[PDB]
């Protein structure tokens, strides 16, 4: 038998998360500073002329983040167990902008207020011409990909916009990453919990 | 003369895949159904390519479940005489070369690594290659160009402390598929996961470290060592090259669970597919881990020890989930 009935969800609000404190580690490079790429142990890094201009408010199907404001010894969050303080609240989803160096997956472990934690699934893609085995989204896919002693053009440089729910009705407070050198985080967006009820018809 | 690779594959599956699509074999189903890991002592060398196949041939091991073959052969000439006669005879030659002079590789005249790719057509200017590595190329070479990487010293490289030190000898490999194939049928999937398992679980040899009690003691030695040292620099680079085909073959064997999965609508089939995948991904942390001490000095023993055990339990997770979907494809 099949019922499908319509219905109405609230307007959440996206939180975006300043993670400019936590840079540690370059996967960006310009062509005036292709030796300090650290995407990967063979030096590697994005393009910056193909990214987001630093600072920057971007959206990505739909989901809005702010381009980090990066320094010279980092421009991305390569992941290390770093705790990471969120404004307390309701939420439904984390979205994290990212990269693996080869695909993997770890876990994002959520505070709440209570005392209680939960160890949350997350699976970050390639990029190296990537392809999404967790079913993530293309966030950046580049033309081209910057080596310690040149550009190589005919190489894309692949982004991810992977999506982490918290099915906890609780006040979340704090958010662990992955301890995993693989795994690079560039954007973190908070979404929040929003009301859903049946719609007019039946 | 199709391109095929995968992002956790390195040049071993997608030269063999390639050959493999040429005499009309699906390589999802002849290189994805074996599932191991093995490691001798002392059998590693420098090479993108390098899996440990004895008693068997490097393709028969690779292809553990069908009667697939392959020999190596060192050309003696100054010429590609003998590549010309391969080619004339049917036969699809693999050769081995130095990524240091190929004009399409990114590690042109920067990096020496040893390096597999398809010749398929040689004229008497032109040697004709297939190499689908990122970024996949297919086409036309100077013939100097060619006899540069194929007769290559690959001299100890500082920025390739994995893949360097080992000459391309102008060496190359035959492939051929001796006989029959087996019927894929679910009885033959079983089979193929029963047969994992049951060498995964048993007690290795005295000479090699094998399945998941070899896994164990083999990442115990690698975080017994002490991080900078010699030994522990060898041992790392060890590491990183011997686990990309290992790894390689982790993510085709979670391919070959999905795809008759689908086949048969048998969920069983993909719920084993993840865990075989979280073993493949497991072993990135490992490997990174590892690739970062050993080049940059990213000294960190306890996340090494911590991806390592990580990696166990999730073999051990993978083998259970095998059983149940071997249960659900056939009766034993
Ligand atoms: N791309 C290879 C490195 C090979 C050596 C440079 N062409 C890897 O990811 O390990």
């Amino acid at each position: 038998r099949v019922l499908t009935l319509p219905g109405t969800a609230s307007a959440p609000e996206f939180r975006l998360i300043d993670i400019d404190g936590l840079l540690n580690n370059r996967a960006t490079t310009d062509v005036r500073d292709l030796g300090s790429g650290r995407l990967n142990a063979w030096g590697n890094s994005f393009p910056a002329a193909e990214l987001p201009a630093p600072g920057s408010l971007i959206t990505v199907a739909g989901i809005p983040f702010t381009w980090a404001n990066a320094h010279a010894r980092g421009d991305n969050i390569r992941c290390e167990g770093q705790v990471v303080d969120i404004p307390p609240g309701q939420y439904d989803w984390i979205y994290l902008l990212a990269a693996s160096e080869r695909r993997s997956e770890d876990t994002i472990w959520a505070h709440y207020d209570d005392g209680h934690a939960d160890p949350l699934r997350v699976g970050i893609s390639d990029f190296l011409d990537g392809t999404p085995a967790f079913g993530e989204l293309s966030a950046f896919r580049t033309s081209r990909m910057h080596y310690p002693h040149h550009v190589q053009e005919g190489l894309p440089t692949t982004m991810w916009l992977t999506r982490v729910g918290m099915p906890r009705h609780g006040v979340a407070r704090s958010l662990r990453l992955p301890r995993s050198v693989a795994m690079h985080v560039f954007a973190l967006t908070l979404r929040t919990a929003a009301a859903v009820r049946l719609a007019e018809g039946a | 003369v199709e391109l095929w690779t995968r992002d956790l594959g390195s040049c071993l599956h997608g030269t063999l895949a390639t050959a493999l699509i040429r005499d009309g074999h699906d390589p999802v189903t002849v290189l994805g159904a074996p599932w191991e890991f093995r490691r001798r002592p002392g059998a590693w060398s420098s090479e993108e390519y390098f899996f440990f196949a004895e008693p068997d041939s490097l393709a028969g091991r690779l292809a553990l479940y069908h009667p697939f073959e392959s020999t190596w052969h060192r050309s003696d000439g100054d010429g590609v005489d003998d590549l010309r006669e391969a080619l004339a005879a049917g036969v699809l030659p693999i050769a081995a070369v130095d990524n240091f002079h190929l004009p399409f590789r990114p590690a042109f005249h920067d990096v020496h690594a040893a390096h597999l790719l398809v010749v398929y057509r040689i004229t008497e200017t032109e040697v004709y290659v297939s190499d689908a590595q990122p970024p996949a190329f297919q086409g036309a070479i100077p013939l100097a160009d060619f006899l540069a990487s194929w007769g290559s010293l690959n001299p100890p490289d500082d920025a390739d402390v994995f893949f360097s030190a080992s000459p391309s000898g102008r060496r190359w490999l035959r492939t051929r598929m001796t006989g029959p194939v087996p019927e894929p049928d679910r009885h033959w999937v079983g089979r193929v996961i029963r047969e994992n398992v049951a060498r995964y679980r048993q007690e290795p040899p005295a000479d090699t470290q094998t399945g998941l009690p070899g896994l164990r003691r083999y990442l115990d030695e690698l975080c017994a060592l002490t991080p900078g040292t010699n030994a522990a620099s060898e041992a790392l680079s060890e590491l990183y090259v011997i686990s990309w085909n290992i790894q390689a073959q982790s993510g085709l064997h979670a391919e070959f669970l999905r795809a008759h999965s689908v086949k048969w609508r048998i969920p069983e089939l993909a719920e084993a597919a993840a865990g075989v995948d979280a073993v493949a991904h497991g072993w990135t942390g490992v490997r990174m881990t590892g690739a970062h001490s050993r080049v940059w000095q990213r000294h960190r023993p306890a996340e090494l020890r911590g991806h390592a055990t990580a990696l166990v339990r999730r073999l051990e997770a993978a083998l259970d989930l095998l059983e149940l979907a071997a249960d659900a494809v056939s009766l034993e």
